[PDB]
């Protein structure tokens, strides 16, 4: 009786989404075929429910390649899907924004929007949308752009969050991400109602560390995507002490309506060898979190300022023991809240453990905590990008891709003056008052 | 879906396009005959991009074969890996061009361009949806240049947003093979900037120099040579015809490795490259494959990168690999090799990944570098262009066939300003 | 034709209740107290009246509608004219037409958006487009 | 003892008839030799029972060309049919409307005639006739004329349906199709007293994108013909809810005598493949059938009116989600109603869901929904078959086939007026009146 | 049910017709001895359209055969598939025309006429109900033109509203086979405009062009060139003798392609085409068909369709196939060439779709055209006419049988009046 549908654009999305849905079927006892042999009728988030026992995602995969779609239709999850929302196009964006949002998107927003609008119009209390995206592929920046435009203009008030793949500052993969970047951002900033920034070097660095992994794969990473996506929608999912809605998170996350950009940590991340040896106490996984290693994005808190941050515990959480490692967290020297805000700590509680996945890589725990931060610091990583576009847009590098697709040059201005004044704002915010 | 339609022009382009005929045969599994006796469906679930499955299971590669002597045809026709083919594509010709680029773009070039064309209005009109066009010809002989400049030109004017992917051998800078190739060679660069959006020069003395060294071959064939550009072509294009952890197609590089329209001048590389004994002593790991492309003695190019910038870098793997070693080699290899490097393209490095190795291999890769240093390759041409220019050497040959002086000095003028373009954005800062 | 804008999150441009019904009342010369009421649509019509000159035609419109089918068929005549002009923003009717705060609210802050959007500056008297 | 008989006329009509028969054998358990090895005698409807267990079918299958007629002779369907229904002539009018009204229809239709006062005079109820033709060949559009006049005149008010193959608007199979479908309509225009159209390209859209199949072929089309019939026919042959009849259907869907040409639409249909994944509810169906897409003429409704509405829904079907979707439907935004018509639907209910041919395309589904709608866009297709008609007419093409048969240029020309008066009656009906 | 009688005359008439009932036969299965050999009843529910039931279950066809020299009744006699033909009908002459029009339309036909009349009258007697008329000859030789001319016109004065096809052989324009043709396809068209529903022009060029390049045979006996006529008259033929999904017959494709009672001469086409070793190298689909028609190199008529304009097009299909392709087809090939369609005929073409594939062929089609192209043909030979008239060459042969020069002038004002005609509706908005 509670849908939040998921949009996944692009192939990080698609790839997420692989990983994110196959952590819901072992979390609902769902068979890849969609049939099942601290619950509620959980699983009606979801998933909608046929005539028979079968049970499909409320989903939408779109990629202008057909690659990802053909592995996802011949996988293991074939039977699951309903065909339709597995849209493929016929040539990529290729890394161009303007490709992704004015020559080849338009060619099939038409039919994705379709399908959205049959997707809800069967639901009862849907509440939001989760996108999944990258910033570095032509197809996620302007596809997603050009979407979460449309479905501003057709959907109200609906909480819209994403979860973006936001470039990292020196491993890169591609050469044009920085324009795709700030064209999407400035196009998304007035529709994104919160905005959740995860990095590629950061897992990396996390799975080196503390998985153990020396060579990790995506699917690493996308399994702890996965985790994190599990335990914000949790609350919806499962009966808890202390329970939190989308809203909440819109809500207690975003003090101004331009800074809306959290980033996210999970904890614990200890291997099945590591799994022994430590206790886990809520106040050591609390101690991880706040620890600037365990962030997943490459910058540092304690250059900046916390305006909010928002734990979601799961699993066998004593509440006491909670105000006991908040107490303590408050105490240190590392966090220091901004002037304006006296009290940026929000709780949540649910009863459902973690579920580990057959073949996976973390180990079966107890208790689990999802860290949501609203901080000062991510503004840094802002101006890195801009730095960048201004040295390709001193020698007009790659330009003629964009112009010759549909875009103005005078859009990449006012790109650029819209990104200096997003960073004076943050550097403004963080500032604190006379008297 | 995105399907590719190959050109190859002159005897070196039909040698190639053989080699390279077979080598995609290999990797989808495909008799001479033309049926699928391959073990995984992967191989099959995207085997339109260059097969066109006729009746009865039977699949012929979506290739056109163009040349004005027999020879070349009847001896791709005599051989093994002959049958596949459709024969009213073997477009050849009678006299053959005479190593004049004026007939291969005038005279001769005109009696069989309307028939190519009809070939490739048929194919395109057949195809589901078309993603672009790859030619492999030289810049040496009459016939390949100035059929390959005709054919680039009345194509691109046919169908102007798609690509096209020209594999062109350029001449060695110690010897040369012909002797009139300075005035081929400088109109078919001309016509090539004109109206190319990307181009993989290939030099045969780097080629020599690399069996020779890394290979350990010491007596190289021309079989050999063609298996490389083979291997690196079919590395080019593995990103689109099966899956990866991190899909490409050859718009994804276009866009990625060219910054401005009339720098689309690449060199290619491949890697891992061993000699038959020398094989078993090392570790196929991905910072082996990345330390031995960034040097001189794997570039397929006759002109030493260090001598000039790196502009843009686009890698492509195939194998099973951990994509955060291959990210952490070209941090690595960026970080250390920062002089090299633009300084106003932050992160010049593309990477793809695909899943499929090539035939034995555990892993492989290909390299694709849009760098100033082959300036220098142009500006010796142009050279010898001015030495045979200034006093009108075999300049009548040309004469004779109704173009005139006017097209060399303009085609010279063009040259000289992109060598300037590449000067200047190799000082820029 | 007719330019269209949405509302997503902004600062410093959203109106309390009060405001927002003064404008309407001080717009069409009328004495709501209720926000909700705005579930009748008459208010809507005539806002689309002064939008554009003709564009409806208000002898459908029953500005007497005291039931749920009346503010159904004002709702229909509202969505001929958001046809016509082009304007495509769908109205979400049947939460609209329960008379309820919510929605209610939601579509006349919308609504004052795109009316800010499309005016001009014209200036005439309700009373006579009303009768 | 409710009896309604068909008449299949032309190619077109004997191949739907076909599909029909099949279903209706089908339907009511009957073996092709005509042997039975929410149910009533509902089978009194359509077939008359012998001395044995023998059922024949009340259908007249005439036409010119005796191929189709010996492909059914010669069919599996053999045993079932009374030999004099298979009516066959020597030559076919090849597509000229003046050879199949007056040169080589009157030649054969006392036959017909006789045949079908023979049927009537066994029947004790009879509501009507189902006429299936089509208006592109000459046998089709000239025979139907001819005996539409000749049962008006003999037969004085009896519902006579015509479910006619409209030609496309660009999908065309013959060259002089403008010609016998205005002739056709403007002779059958004081007969039909409800003519229901139906178009070829549309169907092949509903067969490409629904059904999935990549090449359909005619069985198909026929076969959702046939199931529209059937649904159309479920009251009369089966128990219901709410049953309703021929002159209900006559009388709800026509305001205007002139005015009487609705258009059919048919929900669910998916395949077997996609029978799963969705529940097919009452207001999913009912919203796909309301989609301009599903409806099988090339005409969108959302530039017109909706004079009038009929619904006909089978299986098992709860009243009160109908009246939930409807208000759902009615509150939409691309249903917009006329002035003079304040409630325009009509819904009837029927127990027995719809019958799956073995063989087939679609699906077996507990619900099905047939959309009968009377709307003003219709008119738009008129226009364009005038167009094409000036055209042909500016320089007397094909003229002398019909000069040269018994046909007069006047005849032509009272046709285009008389066409010309339906498309401006059209038009005066779409506007709206004063006060 | 619905017989056709099939009337051959010259000797031309007479091979192809001899051919033509060869591939008869192979469709129903029916030995040269006239027994039934086939597989399938649907061969036999409709063959009495071309053969009649003798006794001991005996199939003749209903053909009738004319010629004024016994050379070519002696070769049809004792060749094979010589047995089954019904011998009366052989009438035949012992002179021959000798290539001259008045001897075969004036003294020579004369005097066999009125027996082959006769036979015809018997014929049409013993049929069921007569469907049409269609007649195999040509214009060049004096025989077939004549005696073909003369034959139509007693017919059709005997049975008006029948319908009379006739494949006629127009005189290529390059090189001419005899000398005097020019008058010879004056009168002969003279008397075709006058008294025939249709005619299907076919040149000899474009049938030599046809199997030179598409068929890639380099040695074309007559024997292959009357193979593709024949395949033509069945291909337009099937819709009637076989069940189909949309059936067709002459009297449709009459009415829909004549849309002005003199505007009765069409162009044929046959597809498939390919050479014995490119056959198992494509796939025959709908859209390869549709693409092979719609070109120059496949009209069996010697000139270029797009000089001209298409006034109606009748597209004949055989095999199991899906007709939304069909339409789909036929739609793109419309919409893509609205140029050279007539405008003021909206959706100008014809389709007809039957069930049986014309053997070893999965599917096949058959194309007939009528466009304003043909035109120039007319004018050719008006011009022809007119540079052997003004001086009188040849004219006192023609004069010395009766025949007088007012007919020649009547003749030549009627064809210009025709070429106008076309030319006027080719101008039409
Ligand atoms: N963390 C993580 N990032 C991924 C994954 N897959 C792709 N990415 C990111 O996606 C970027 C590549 O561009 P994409 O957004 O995937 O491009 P695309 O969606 O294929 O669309 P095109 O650019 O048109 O091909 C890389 O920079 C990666 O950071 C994944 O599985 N995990
Ligand atoms: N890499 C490689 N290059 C080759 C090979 N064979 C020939 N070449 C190059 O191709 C050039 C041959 O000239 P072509 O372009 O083929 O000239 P052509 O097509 O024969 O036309 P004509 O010169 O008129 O006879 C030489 O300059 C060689 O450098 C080969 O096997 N491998
Ligand atoms: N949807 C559909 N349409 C058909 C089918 N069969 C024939 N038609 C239509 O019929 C038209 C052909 O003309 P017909 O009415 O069949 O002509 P006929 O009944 O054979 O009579 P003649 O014209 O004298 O041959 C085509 O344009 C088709 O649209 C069918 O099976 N399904
Ligand atoms: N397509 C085709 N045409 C042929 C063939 N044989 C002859 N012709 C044509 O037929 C013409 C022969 O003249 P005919 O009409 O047969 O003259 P005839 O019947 O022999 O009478 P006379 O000229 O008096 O001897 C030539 O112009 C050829 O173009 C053939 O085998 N195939
Ligand atoms: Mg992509
Ligand atoms: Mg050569
Ligand atoms: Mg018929
Ligand atoms: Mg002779």
């Amino acid at each position: 009786m509670r849908e939040c549908i998921s949009i996944h654009v692009g192939q990080a999305g698609v790839q997420i989404g692989n990983a994110c849905w196959e952590l819901y079927c072992l979390e609902h006892g769902i068979q890849p075929d969609g049939q099942m042999p601290h619950h509620h009728d959980s699983f009606n988030t979801f998933f909608s429910e046929t005539g028979a026992g079968k049970h499909v995602p409320r989903a939408v995969f779109v990629d202008l390649e057909p690659t990802v779609i053909d592995e996802v239709r011949t996988g293991t999850y074939r039977q699951l899907f309903h065909p339709e929302q597995l849209i493929t196009g016929k040539e990529d964006a290729a890394n161009n924004y303007a490709r992704g949002h004015y020559t080849i998107g338009k060619e099939i927003i038409d039919l994705v929007l379709d399908r959205i609008r049959k997707l809800a119009d069967q639901c009862t209390g849907l509440q939001g949308f989760l996108v999944f995206h990258s910033f570095g592929g032509g197809t996620g920046s302007g596809f997603t752009s050009l979407l979460m435009e449309r479905l501003s203009v057709d959907y109200g008030k609906k909480s819209k969050l994403e979860f973006s793949i936001y470039p990292a500052p020196q491993v890169s993969t591609a050469v044009v991400e920085p324009y795709n970047s700030i064209l999407t951002t400035h196009t998304t900033l007035e529709h994104s109602d919160c905005a959740f920034m995860v990095d590629n070097e950061a897992i990396y660095d996390i799975c080196r560390r503390n998985l153990d992994i020396e060579r990790p794969t995506y699917t690493n990473l996308n399994r702890l995507i996965s985790q994190i996506v599990s335990s914000i929608t949790a609350s919806l999912r499962f009966d808890g002490a202390l329970n939190v809605d989308l809203t909440a998170f819109q809500t207690n996350l975003v003090p101004y309506p331009r800074i809306h950009f959290p980033l996210a940590t999970y904890a614990p991340v200890i291997s099945a060898e590591k799994a022994y040896h430590e206790q886990l106490s809520v106040a050591e996984i609390t101690n991880a979190c706040f620890e600037p290693a365990n962030q997943m994005v490459k910058c540092d808190p304690r250059h900046g300022k916390y305006m909010a941050c928002c734990l979601l515990y799961r699993g066998d959480v004593v509440p006491k023991d909670v105000n006991a490692a908040i107490a303590t967290i408050k105490t240190k020297r590392s966090i220091q809240f901004v002037d304006w805000c006296p009290t940026g700590f929000k709780v949540g509680i649910n009863y459902q453990p973690p579920t580990v996945v057959p073949g996976g890589d973390l180990a079966k725990v107890q208790r689990a905590v999802c860290m949501l931060s609203n901080t000062t610091a991510i503004a840094e990583a802002w101006a890195r990008l801009d730095h960048k576009f201004d040295l390709m847009y001193a020698k007009r590098a790659f330009v003629h891709w964009y112009v010759g697709e549909g875009m103005e040059e005078g859009e990449f201005s006012e790109a650029r003056e819209d990104m200096a004044a997003l960073e004076k704002d943050y550097e403004e915010v963080g500032v604190d008052s006379v008297e | 879906m995105r399907e590719i339609v190959h050109i190859q022009a002159g005897q070196c382009g039909n040698q190639i396009g053989a080699k390279f005929w077979e080598v995609i045969s290999d990797e989808h599994g495909i008799d001479p005959s033309g049926n699928y006796v391959g073990d995984s469906d992967l191989q099959l679930e995207r085997i339109s991009v260059y097969y066109n499955e006729a009746s009865s299971h039977k699949y012929v590669p979506r290739a056109i074969l163009v040349d004005l002597e027999p020879g070349t045809m009847d001896s791709v026709r005599s051989g093994a890996f002959g049958h596949l083919f459709r024969p009213d594509n073997f477009i050849f010709g009678q006299s053959g061009a005479g190593n004049n680029w004026a007939k291969g773009h005038y005279t001769e070039g005109a009696e069989l361009v309307d028939s190519v064309l009809d070939v490739v209005r048929k194919e395109c009109e057949n195809c589901d949806c078309l993603q672009g066009f790859q030619l492999t010809h030289s810049l040496g002989g009459g016939t390949g240049s100035g059929m390959g400049t005709l054919l680039i030109s009345k194509v691109r004017e046919e169908y102007p947003d798609r690509i096209m992917n020209t594999f062109s051998v350029v001449p060695s800078p110690k010897v040369s093979d012909t002797v009139v190739e300075p005035y081929n060679a400088t109109l078919s660069i001309h016509q090539l900037v004109e109206n190319t959006d990307e181009t993989y020069c290939i030099d045969n003395e780097a080629l020599y120099d690399i069996c020779f060294r890394t290979l350990k071959l010491a007596t190289p064939t021309y079989g050999d040579l063609n298996h490389l550009v083979s291997a690196t072509m079919s590395g080019v294009t593995t990103s689109l015809r099966f899956p990866g952890q991190l899909n490409a197609d050859l718009r994804k590089l276009a866009v990625n490795m060219v910054p401005f329209p009339r720098l689309h001048f690449f060199m290619p590389g491949f890697a891992p490259l061993t000699a038959r004994g020398s094989q078993q002593y090392r570790a196929l790991t991905v910072p082996e494959l990345t330390q031995q492309m960034f040097d001189a003695k794997n570039m397929m190019a006759a002109c030493d990168p260090r001598h000039g910038r790196y502009l843009t870098v686009a890698t492509v793997f195939r194998g099973r690999m951990s994509m955060k070693e291959v990210d952490e080699q070209m941090l690595a290899i960026q970080s250390k090799n920062s002089s090299y490097f633009v300084e106003w393209i932050p992160n010049n490095v593309k990477v793809a990944v695909c899943d499929i190795p090539p035939r034995g291999l555990k892993m492989s890769s290909t390299f694709i570098g849009n760098s100033t240093a082959i300036q220098e390759l142009f500006k010796r041409i142009s050279e010898q262009f001015t030495a045979m220019f200034r006093r009108k050497a075999f300049l009548h040959w040309y004469t004779g066939e109704g173009m005139d002086e006017m097209e060399f000095t303009e085609a010279e003028s063009n040259m000289n300003d992109l060598v300037s373009e590449y000067q200047q954005y190799q000082d820029a800062t | 034709m007719a330019v269209n804008v949405y509302s997503t999150s902004v600062t410093s441009e959203n109106l309390s209740r009060h405001d927002m019904l003064a404008w309407v009342n001080d717009s069409l010369h009328l004495n709501y107290t209720k926000i909700e009421q705005l579930c009748s649509g008459a208010a809507y019509c005539q806002f689309m009246d002064m939008l554009f000159p003709g564009c409806v035609h208000l002898r459908k419109v029953k500005f007497q509608a005291k039931l749920e089918h009346e503010y159904i068929h004002n709702f229909k005549v509202l969505q001929a004219a958001f046809k016509k002009m082009g304007v495509d923003k769908i109205i979400p009717v049947e939460k609209l037409v329960k008379g309820k705060f919510q929605d209610n609210f939601e579509f006349i802050q919308w609504f004052k958006k795109f009316f800010d959007a499309n005016y001009d500056g014209k200036d005439y008297n309700p009373l006579l487009a009303r009768q």
